[PDB]
């Protein structure tokens, strides 16, 4: 409850609502990954190890389900 | 193990078939030849030289690497590496150490 209820206080303590599913993870592989491109110089690896990273919860979100991380 | 986050035994199967690719473009690229004695002496120097680098006797690396190829040479191919014994004894300074043919 101290999460149902502390979820509904984040949305009084700053109201909008994202989608989850490793979905909102998702977006920044993508997004982040172009910001880099154009970069330039050694931030663009760095910044790609971010589209490393949030790869994670989608992939164990579906891997604790058994689909295909891949 | 990074990639293993995806079955295991699989991984195998791209190692060795993928891997494999690589280890043929690599004889691709090989340069083969020459035979004539003339121009194996100055490669196998080449190689003994590329290889004794590196280590503690690098210092006179021509030195070696002449002591090498010669033991070599002799007893055509291929021929054990048993019969030419490597002793070794104390004696004062480096690169006082010569090949002999007895």
């Amino acid at each position: 409850l101290h999460d149902s209820l502390c979820v509904v206080r984040n949305l009084v303590k700053d109201s909008r609502v994202v989608y989850g599913g490793g979905a909102a993870e998702v977006t920044m592989s993508l997004a982040v990954s172009e910001e880099a491109d154009k970069q330039r110089g050694i931030d663009q690896y760095a910044f790609r190890g971010f589209a490393q990273a949030l790869d994670t919860i989608p992939m164990t979100l579906a891997e604790n389900s058994g689909l295909d991380p891949i | 193990e990074k990639l293993i986050d995806i079955h295991p035994q699989t991984i195998i199967e791209g190692y060795r078939l993928a891997s494999a690719a690589a280890l043929d473009a690599l004889t691709k690229a090989a340069v083969d030849n020459s035979h004539d004695k003339t121009m194996f002496r100055e490669d196998l120097i080449h190689i003994a030289k590329t290889t004794l680098s590196s280590k503690i006797l690098s210092q006179d690396k021509d030195h070696f690497a002449e002591l090498a190829t010669n033991a070599i040479l002799r007893l055509k191919g291929s021929t054990n590496l048993e019969h030419i014994q490597i002793i070794k004894i104390l004696g004062g300074k480096l690169s006082d150490s010569f090949l002999d043919e007895g």
